[PDB]
């Protein structure tokens, strides 16, 4: 039909997943993370340490 | 209550805890807490044979898991008549 036009040549925006960085261990629950499992801050030893 | 117990770490995050537990555990008089010099820190403890064994107990298991933990946790039963110079 209406004569369209290809160019670009990259296709589709490289969109990159904001979720990265990682490498560190997540700053001992109580603040963000799911699923995992140690103690509600409890006295325990672990407690701030709770990894 | 002339018997008497007392609990003694590194660092009093496990005193402390080890002596909230002592007072926790049962009608237990905490009659003072000293530091030793060193990081040790000592918390004693006064009351009856039976309550203070139950407090210590308690409070020693739960004070070996918290930092760096308990040190050493006995009692003495008939404490002899030095224990006011030794307070």
């Amino acid at each position: 039909r209406n004569p369209s036009r290809a160019g670009f040549m990259g296709a589709m925006p490289p969109v990159d997943n904001k979720r990265n960085d990682e490498t560190e261990k997540p700053d001992f629950l109580i603040t963000g993370s799911s699923g995992n499992t140690r103690d509600g801050q409890l006295v325990t030893f672990s407690g701030g340490a709770r990894g | 209550g002339i018997a008497l117990g007392m609990i003694e770490t590194r660092g009093l995050v496990p005193a402390i805890e080890a002596a909230d537990a002592m007072t926790k555990a049962a009608e237990v008089r905490l009659i003072g807490r000293e530091f030793v010099g060193g990081g040790y820190v000592t918390v004693l403890v006064r009351g009856e044979t039976g309550a203070v064994n139950a407090a210590v107990r308690a409070g020693a298991d739960a004070c070996e898991r918290v930092g760096d933990g308990l040190v050493a946790a006995h009692i003495i039963a008939r404490p002899h008549r030095e224990v006011e110079p030794a307070l």
